[PDB]
RNA sequence: AUGGAGAGUUUGAUCCUGGCUCAGGAUGAACGCUGGCGGCGUGCCUAAUACAUGCAAGUCGAGCGAACGGACGAGAAGCUUGCUUCUCUGAUGUUAGCGGCGGACGGGUGAGUAACACGUGGAUAACCUACCUAUAAGACUGGGAUAACUUCGGGAAACCGGAGCUAAUACCGGAUAAUAUUUUGAACCGCAUGGUUCAAAAGUGAAAGACGGUCUUGCUGUCACUUAUAGAUGGAUCCGCGCUGCAUUAGCUAGUUGGUAAGGUAACGGCUUACCAAGGCAACGAUGCAUAGCCGACCUGAGAGGGUGAUCGGCCACACUGGAACUGAGACACGGUCCAGACUCCUACGGGAGGCAGCAGUAGGGAAUCUUCCGCAAUGGGCGAAAGCCUGACGGAGCAACGCCGCGUGAGUGAUGAAGGUCUUCGGAUCGUAAAACUCUGUUAUUAGGGAAGAACAUAUGUGUAAGUAACUGUGCACAUCUUGACGGUACCUAAUCAGAAAGCCACGGCUAACUACGUGCCAGCAGCCGCGGUAAUACGUAGGUGGCAAGCGUUAUCCGGAAUUAUUGGGCGUAAAGCGCGCGUAGGCGGUUUUUUAAGUCUGAUGUGAAAGCCCACGGCUCAACCGUGGAGGGUCAUUGGAAACUGGA
């Protein structure tokens, strides 16, 4: 179904993704539905993202499903609490 | 360095000393070779042109294709083509650290770089090529800081650019700011070699 | 050729070992003195042998570094 | 409701049964001369009362394929 | 204002016209000579030729029967209490088969396609959509089979046939349940057809369990199941406009154009079929022929233009050739099926097997294009509750100066201008501060130690919290803990030793930077053009010297430029190429003056959109740069909507 996953991109042993919400048939560095933000893992020892929030909650409502690292970044960033409680609120 | 060449029949064929100190055309102001001592026939416009560029190439030991790309990031620039040229010609750690006087000659100083005993704010840069900005700090090696080579080039001492700031005691410079055309070489004529790139 | 096109291509340099039957490689560039060669052979490929005793411009000729 | 296109020309054919063939025109300018050059389309139009006759000025809204060749229907009779 | 160079060659000489040629930039390049390293890329353009071999699609025991394995541990003493069997229990496990899902993705290629294929902008009151999310309502009551298995039989094989037996979240009946279907009331609404909403009947349509918790003659958690309605996603159709050469291709079409009715499709429709009529298309290029995947982009150019469509991304098409359907939410399906054909292979001659335009690799073709590698550690995908399994996607490694960028092959001092080579007016001059010598350095190299990031996790294990419940287990969420790296002991760092191992290529008459000697003598040869060479060649070949570049330098091929030589920007037609021999005129192009009006062109805004990547600009990260990342800016002949009205158009 639709998914938001990590797009890589950088160079050979320079990894950067873009967070990404795609359906999931298409190939991970192809056809997109929308951009939500960044991840860097070999950025001065200390992961740096970029999220936007409005973004991640209207897909996640929508039925988006996130990759594992994914999760742990919406985690990170709180969107993954910010979405239980709207939905046990609701 | 790169060009390892005879810097004085270099310099007696561009008639301009690249040492800074006319040693190479004391004796012979003259074309090198069989044919130098006899009369030279007047160079053509391109000919001028040509032996401009060359110059201003061979006093900052540069091969063509960097030479090439330094006039077109150059030219990318806001202000005068040339100036803005020879402005980032002296900005190279190689003409920096020259400019300073950890070393005597040029050549010596790309060595310098190139062998890692320099520092640029604090840290080790090698490339000769590295393009200094202003407000960073050029500095020796701890393990170097006794080389007789620096130590000798440090007690002559040379004039330093007002673009510069240099500490002989620590044997720490600063790129104070951009260079002045006027702070620049005043034998090369930049018009010339912006002239040879459009033809 | 290859393509079974007939066409006349010159043999450049002093001396050539290539007869009827020899495999060659063959370049652009037309003599101007000679009517119908439009081609040339490329020395030292395939078949042609590189002029012997070239000591300037060996690579136009195919001859390898003399040392 | 989002709307569909209109157009407005004159009816060059009347033969055909239901039918009416709106002849639109529209200029295009040249790529590199930037002359407008005046361009035709015959527009196959559906016409339930065969009211249309050829010469009257007629103004005509997109539709789903009604046939073959017809994808527009005759809004108005502008003039005659 | 950021951006624009010319030169040679028609003559005895000249000005002009005019073609030809060159200096530039670019490449998936190839070839010749030569060759140190690193980073980041790129690498069958030709035969959509044929393909040996391995691998590229599985997964699920928490759907199911069955089989294997049989722990822990049951009995007798062979007197061997360490070895024994079936008279048992039989745990963690494992698998062939059934069933579910996946296999329609990802990966490859560009043959076909001149087309709504694609690009851009719209439309669907003519559509469809598994998984995912949300909400609501349900999951009741029965049945008959069949793989596996057992046995028998037929085949060379591939693989079939009979009998018997057996499960399921397999299959089927009935019940109950629609906004679905029919019919009848209304109400409101749009853009023809029509949309929407609310009532009253009629016919008709579902489902399923598994693994756990508990207070266990009944509740419940998670997952799965069914129906209805939305969302999300994906797909389908229609249309405006844009998008290619040839008229020595001018006519083309009969399901053809329209209508009617019926059938058919998710769906509109000649989509199809009967019937009726004669339409439809075309000089605004139909029809035919040739060629071609299209685009974002890319190369060039001051620009306007011109050329192109590798890598990467989007869309399309194809899967030995041709046809067809089946299964399914989705295919008319690269590693599915059936048939025909060609080819290859096997055979007991009866009959069978197969499809690299997946990754490697091979043969062939070609000027020419890589290893039959490592790992699922990362990212992504399928399956699963999950661990996990599968993944030639992908991450890495290998090979190749193929490209771009970076750094080397030493640095300082050095007249004593050594020797030697070359030239010479025999004075000398040049190679040449070059060398040697002396001093110094270690990029690199070599050797020896240290040694990243990339790793997020998931799971499991605690604690808390939220919803729900009688409560619990679970579930969502939050915070802790252990554990996981192919590359790889790689990058990088440190120390020690050493100038030691690390420069070639083309050119030097003019354009065009750089000349002499000798040999040769219209020969041998050179050559982009002007040309050069027939005995004192800066043009041949070599040598010395020089010039231009540099791990490259040259050559060839091809594109843009210069070429204002198709001229909109930006040329011409008396004699240079060029006014139809001349009328009458059709289409078309163009058109006097004023007022009023309109607003199609024009001008000025707003809104949506013109993917990402790229180009450009800025900033940040890699020791620098290349490269990577981020944010702007730009790109329509775009659509929609609001103004202005001089000019053009309309009235
Ligand atoms: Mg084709
Ligand atoms: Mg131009
Ligand atoms: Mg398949
Ligand atoms: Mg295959
Ligand atoms: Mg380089
Ligand atoms: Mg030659
Ligand atoms: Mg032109
Ligand atoms: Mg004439
Ligand atoms: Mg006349
Ligand atoms: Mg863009």
């Amino acid at each position: 179904a639709v998914k938001i996953r990590l797009t890589r991109l950088g160079s050979k042993r320079n990894p950067f993704y873009r967070i990404v919400v795609a359906d999931a048939r298409s190939p991970r560095d192809g056809r997109i539905i929308e951009q939500i933000g960044t991840y860097n893992p070999t950025s001065a020892n200390a992961p740096e993202i970029k999220v936007d929030e409005a973004l991640a909650l209207k897909w996640l409502n929508d039925g988006a499903k996130p990759t594992d690292t994914v999760h742990n970044i919406l985690s990170k960033e709180g969107i993954m609490k910010k979405f239980d409680e709207q939905k046990k609120a609701k | 360095a790169r060009f390892r060449g005879s810097n004085w029949k270099k310099s007696r064929r561009l008639g301009i000393s690249l040492s800074g100190t006319g040693k190479e055309l004391e004796k012979r102001p003259y074309a090198p070779g069989q044919h130098g001592p006899n009369q030279r026939k007047k160079l053509s416009e391109y000919g001028l042109q040509l032996r401009e560029k060359q110059k201003l190439r061979y006093l900052y030991g540069m091969t063509e294709r960097q030479f090439r790309n330094t006039f077109d990031i150059a030219g990318k620039k806001f202000g005068v083509h040339g100036e803005n040229f020879m402005i980032l010609l002296a900005s190279r750690l190689d003409a920096v650290v020259y400019s300073l006087g950890l070393a005597r000659t040029r050549r010596q100083a790309r060595q310098l770089v190139n062998h890692g005993h320099i520092l640029v704010d604090g840290k080790r840069v090698d490339i000769p090529s590295y393009s200094v900005k202003p407000g960073q700090t050029i500095s020796v090696r701890e393990k170097s800081q006794k080389l007789n080579i620096i130590v000798e080039s440090v007690e002559i001492n040379n004039f330093v650019p007002e673009y510069l700031n240099f500490d002989a005691d620590s044997l720490t410079g600063t790129f104070v700011r951009l260079p002045e055309r006027s702070e620049l070489p005043a034998e090369i004529n930049e018009q010339l070699i912006v002239e040879y790139y459009s033809r | 050729l290859s393509n079974n096109i007939e066409i006349n291509a010159y043999i450049p340099g002093i001396g050539h070992n290539l007869q009827e039957h020899s495999v060659v490689l063959v370049r652009g560039g037309r003599v101007k003195d000679l009517p119908g060669v439009r081609y040339h052979i490329v020395r030292g490929a395939l078949d042609t042998s590189g002029v012997d005793g070239r000591r300037q411009g060996r690579s136009l000729y195919g001859t390898k570094k003399p040392k | 409701r989002n709307d569909r296109k209109v157009y407005v020309g004159k009816v060059v054919s009347d033969k055909m049964d239901k039918t009416i063939t709106v002849l639109v025109e529209t200029y295009k300018t040249h790529k590199l001369y930037g002359k407008r050059v005046k361009y035709s389309k015959k527009y196959k139009t559906h016409d339930e009362n065969n009211s249309a006759k050829l010469g009257d000025i007629v103004k005509i809204q997109e539709t789903r394929p009604l046939s073959a060749t017809k994808r527009f229907r005759l809004v108005e009779i502008v003039e005659e």
